[PDB]
RNA sequence: GAAAUUGUUGAAAGGGAAGGGCAUUUGAUCAGACAU
RNA sequence: GGAAUACUGCCAGCUGGGACUGAGGACUGCGACGUAAGUCAAGGAUGCUGGCAUAAUGGUUAUAUGCCGCCCGUCUUGAAACACGGACCAAGGAGUCUAACGUCUAUGCGAGUGUUUGGGUGUAAAACCCAUACGCGUAAUGAAAGUGAACGUAGGUUGGGG
RNA sequence: AAAUAUGUAAGAAGUCCUUGUUACUUAAUUGAACGUGGACAUUUGAAUGAAGAGCUUUUAGUGGGCCAUUUUUGGUAAGC
């Protein structure tokens, strides 16, 4: 599995990790695989403002965000963040937003000849749609 | 191009297999079509009758495709073309064409000829 | 469960306040004399479902039979050697003992006591009247399943190696 | 230099070597545990006649129970009983311990599989013939994932004389396959029986035969 | 032939043999648990204590104890799939339970650091 | 257009459905539309829906309320984050600096209502009210709302 | 200038009937393998 | 008293008769045998010795012969049916289109997103370019008048995991 | 007053110890419910099995059924 089809590139970077991972031991990989995988719904679009949260705090950010999608401009005015994190691509205000910060929009792949461990890398994805529910007759969600 | 004992090792079913009532009935055609219908004896597969034929009959890979005594083959049908196996024997081995003249044949020959190539419509016209 | 035993009190039955269950055996076998005292059993049928205290005193070639203890029909007929009589003396054990532990005629099941099998003959008196003395002219002979059985010593002991080794004993009869 | 390559063999070699002075320092030896035994209840019971009794002697093992029919049409219950003592397979057969979580499940299936009671070179054959893993036998080698312990010999030594870790070992071999009555059928009409002739039903002693034609 | 909410009760909510009538101020003494496993058993002395005849010899577990007579409730769950339905039964009608393995729980336990010290 | 069907032009006479056991015309969909009201086809899901379901509320004879909307949790945004700007500073208070004017000339751009956090200084015009939190935020720091009579 | 269908030549088979399916005998006919 | 056979077993004890089967550099790795170089077989299938044949061997095919096989499609619990359709050939014939929607899956953008009619232009139904709009979405709840969100968490913790 | 079938429970997240929270009712050092700190789990009857397991959407056909063995209702009976 794991294809997906579309973007040759978007492929080519399956190979990289999927190259990782069964080749390397670990974790961050394994994940970031069976991620790279996934189809457009139950992969978030996490925000800046998630991105943000996220880091500072948790009792750590010198991480590296490795939000496996797009990444969303959001208007937290002001506070982030300067991080480095990055992945499938990243909205106008974002990496731009990002850039103030300032830390680096890390590309996936890059963020691997780097991330080539894992270590300090957040892995963070997040939300449910969208669409309810099904189904309203109890009653219980709605529509 | 040296060829597994797989000669006659293929497969069953030399025999057409060949549509049902229709070895008879005069306007019953082609061939496999499954009487796909709620009783035919066939569909059922009670003893007696056509034979159906499915997947597990094929031919076993390490002698797949080649097939044919030789091995191989490619309607070899323009010079180049009757090239595009130059370099690689032997196995594989062409054919001529349906289409291919009669002058331009007499060539496709020869310069396979030499080529180092095998014609299956060895021959033709 | 469950382990080891002895009795010797009888024929049979014994040592309740807590109580036994099953079956002190061995093998009912027999039957001296040239081929009297037979495994005589009734051809003469219509079919299993039957028996009571064969036994002809009468004479040998001279012997008698019977049919229940008596209330759907209870009849007895005589017999003398081949005929209604030999030559299987059962499949014994397993259908000699599903017989024994049929003779719930005084209550049993799998509960206490086992042959407590009623009166005499060569049962006790038997290895139960003396206890068979050879049991030690038995120790006297060691003998083992020794000599060529066994003789693995003198010989499979170069196979005790391959006893567990896939290896001598891959190296010929058990393959792939 | 490459002296790598006679890095590992010393050890390779020699360390093969140890395992299998101790595969056959025990697998022959044990076949005295195993004999010795087998003499002394011999001379029990002769210390019985001694005297009186002895000598009723309890078993225990069992018992290859090996199902002697089908799969279309069979039960419901007794179904899932199969299914669960693990036998999915006309004429198949694995080994079940004497244990009445056992047993009682036994009796439930009784009608129609065959609680054989397994003998030793049945074991043995049973075992090392058509018997071995999930996929065939090479000693300490594939026989250790043992890990209590290993030997084809000692995958017999635990089975046949079950107890100790033992029984997670019978978790391993898919079990049978064996063969269809091979010599002789048992006799006339099998599909139903016990005593009364046929199948069906739990032999001992006659467990083995109706097994030793096969593997 | 009709569907009552009592219907072929006629036995299963029957009574006694001798003790005929009138609850045991023992049964009705007794403290609950907002916890502890409950066993229905339905006793026509009562009637609220009166559970709706299928959730009859089934055994569940205390949750809501309005102690207020008020038994308490647990449910169970039934057929097809298993929804566990809840039922607000009343103080009369439950009984206590074979949780008591808990005894062995102690056994255990305590015999085993006994176990400790003794190994 | 290889669809799904040509799959199906061959095996089976039919696929939807079964063989003669049902395939009827506008047909066994009891009525055709939206019909089995309260009695055939009918288990709910469902209701109300302020139109078809069960009906109850008050009627008119309408037009247009007002264009309205823009919570307070980014009335930073709102038109001004343009640059930006008037920016970081402080002003300072009233007057004008860092006013911007939520609204328009025909129907609206909103009525500030929102949660948020804002931080500074800015005036807000409006008249879309509002929030009385909004006010009580706005004011918060520095903030003054202004409307138009 | 297909087919239904008809003529002729040529062969083959037939004790109330049509024609399948597996193996082969016989006859007819064909490919490969050519080893230089 | 002294054996003897019978019968039931289990050998890691010897050897005959037949049958079918051969699907990978080494290797291998497991082993044995040999006190010793090395040998088997042990493993990776089976490798060896000798003979035959310019149509020999198979492929079709039509025949005979042993055995077996009833009409299909059809709705039916139920079809060979003493149920319906069909004498025989050709060529035609049937889930499409549209508006408007549910999932789900691609692709662009993304708190935004689509130009819409209509402008600009053009090698003219093309392609490429863009307004003040509009639509949908970022707020909800009420019949309605109204009123409307923190702490993108530190008046949300609590068990959950990756 | 059976047999068959039918509820539960099981080793164990579990006990055991320390105290802390207020709307609850006890007169409360009364408990209740919840939570902190602390000892021991791989656990010394349950057995036996796992081609993980859980979970979400969606959308076909179907709704005329018929056989048997046992247990039965009607009916002289029935290929009812």
């Amino acid at each position: 599995t794991a294809p997906k089809s579309d973007n040759v590139y978007l492929k080519l970077l399956v190979k990289l990790y999927t190259f990782l991972a069964r080749r390397t031991d670990a974790p961050f990989n394994k994940v970031v695989l069976k991620a790279l995988f996934l189809s457009k719904i139950n992969r978030p679009p996490v925000s800046v403002s998630r991105i943000a949260r996220a880091l500072k705090q948790e009792g750590a950010a010198n991480k590296t965000v490795v939000v496996v999608g797009t990444v969303t401009d959001d208007a937290r005015i002001f506070e982030f963040p300067k991080t480095t994190v990055a992945a499938l691509r990243f909205t106008a205000g974002a990496r731009a937003k990002i850039v103030k910060a300032g830390g680096e929009c890390i590309t996936l792949d890059q963020l691997a000849v780097r991330a080539p461990k894992g270590q300090n890398t957040l892995i963070l994805r997040g939300p449910r749609n969208s669409r309810e529910a099904v189904r309203h007759f109890g009653m219980g969600p709605h529509k | 191009m040296a060829s597994l004992p797989h000669p006659k090792i293929v497969k069953k079913h030399t025999k057409k297999f060949k549509r049902h009532h229709s070895d008879r009935y005069h306007r019953v055609a082609e061939n496999w079509r499954k009487q796909k219908g709620i009783d035919s004896v066939v569909r059922r597969r009670f003893r007696g009758n056509i034979s159906q034929p499915k997947i597990g009959y094929g031919s076993n890979k390490k002698t797949k495709f080649l097939s044919p005594s030789g091995h191989k083959t490619f309607l070899v049908a323009n010079v180049k073309d009757l090239e595009t196996l130059t370099m690689h024997t032997k196995t594989y081995a062409a054919e001529i064409a349906h289409n291919i003249s009669a002058k331009n044949r007499v060539v496709i020959l020869a310069r396979a000829k030499a080529l180092g190539i095998k014609v299956t419509n060895p021959k033709g016209r | 469960m469950s382990a080891q035993k002895a009795p010797k009190w009888y024929p049979s039955e014994d040592v309740a306040a807590l109580k036994k269950t099953r079956k002190a055996a061995r093998p009912q076998k027999l039957r001296a004399s040239l081929v009297p005292g037979t495994v005589l059993i009734l051809l003469a049928g219509r079919f299993r479902g039957k028996r009571v205290v064969y036994l002809k005193h009468l004479e040998d070639n001279t012997l008698l039979i019977s049919g229940p203890f008596k209330v759907n029909g209870v009849p007895l007929r005589r017999v003398n050697a081949r005929y209604v009589i030999a030559t299987s003396t059962k499949v014994s054990v397993e259908g000699v003992n599903v017989e024994k532990f049929n003779v719930e005629y005084f209550a049993k099941e799998k509960l206490t006591k086992k042959e407590k099998k009623e009166a005499n003959l060569f049962p006790e008196q038997q290895n139960k009247e003396i206890k068979a003395e050879r049991v030690e002219d038995q120790k006297v002979v060691d003998k083992a399943l020794i000599a060529e059985i066994k003789k693995t010593p003198l010989l499979k002991q170069y196979l005790s190696a391959s006893f567990s080794l896939k290896n001598g004993d891959k190296p010929h009869m058990l393959k792939f | 230099t490459a002296e790598q390559v006679a890095a590992e063999r010393a050890a390779r070699k020699a360390a093969n070597k140890e395992k299998r002075a101790i595969i056959l320092e025990r697998n022959a030896a044990y076949q005295k545990e195993y004999e010795t035994a087998e003499r002394n209840i011999i001379q029990a019971k002769r210390d019985a006649k001694a005297a009186g009794s002895y000598y009723v002697e309890a078993q225990h093992k069992l018992v290859f129970v090996v199902r002697i029919k089908g799969i279309n049409k069979i039960p419901p219950k007794p179904r899932k009983v199969l299914q669960l003592l693990r036998l999915t397979r006309i004429n198949s057969g694995t080994f079940v311990k004497v244990t009445k979580a056992t047993l009682e499940l036994l009796k439930l299936i009784e009608p129609y599989v065959a609680y054989g009671y397994p003998s030793y070179s049945t074991i043995r054959q049973l075992v090392y013939k058509r018997g071995f893993g999930k996929i065939n036998k090479q000693r300490v080698p594939l026989s250790d994932n043992a890990y209590g312990i290993l030997s084809i010999d000692d995958l017999i030594h635990e089975i046949i004389t079950v107890g100790p870790h033992f029984k997670q070992a019978n978790n391993f071999l898919w079990p049978f396959k064996l063969s269809n009555p091979s010599g002789g059928w048992g006799v006339p009409r099998k599909f139903k029986h016990f005593i009364q002739g046929g199948s069906f039903g739990n032999r001992e002693e006659f467990i083995n035969k109706l097994v030793k034609s096969m593997n | 032939k009709s569907h009552g909410y009592r219907s072929r009760t006629r036995y299963m909510f029957q009574r006694d043999f001798r003790k005929h009538g009138a609850v045991h101020l023992s049964t009705y003494l007794k403290v609950y648990k907002v916890g502890d496993i409950v066993d229905i058993k339905a006793n026509g002395s009562i009637q609220k204590g009166m559970p709706h005849k299928f959730y009859q010899g089934k055994t569940g577990v205390v949750y809501n104890v309005t102690k207020s007579s008020v038994g308490v409730i647990i449910n169970k769950m039934v057929g097809n799939r298993y929804l566990e339905k809840r039922l607000n039964l009343r103080v009369e009608h439950i009984k206590h339970s074979k949780c008591r393995q808990e005894f062995l729980e102690r056994v255990k336990a305590n015999a085993a650091k006994r176990a400790e010290a003794k190994a | 257009m290889p669809s799904r069907f040509t799959k199906t032009r061959k095996h089976r006479g039919h696929v939807s459905a079964g063989k003669g056991r049902i395939g009827k015309h506008r047909k066994h969909p009891g009525g055709r539309g939206m019909a089995g009201g309260e009695h055939h086809h009918r288990i709910n899901m469902d209701k109300y829906h302020p139109g078809y379901f069960g009906k109850v509320g008050m009627r008119y004879f309408h037009k247009q309320q007002a264009h309205f909307w823009k919570p307070v949790l980014n009335l930073d945004k709102l038109w001004t984050l343009i640059p930006e700007d008037k920016r970081d500073q402080y002003l300072k208070s009233a007057s004008k600096e860092t006013a911007p004017v939520i609204d328009t000339l025909a129907a609206g751009y909103g009525k500030i209502l929102g949660k948020g956090r804002i931080p500074n200084v800015p005036v807000i015009v409006k008249a879309r009210f509002v929030s009385k939190l909004a006010e009580e935020k706005i004011r918060a720091a520095g903030g003054v709302v202004e409307l138009i009579a």
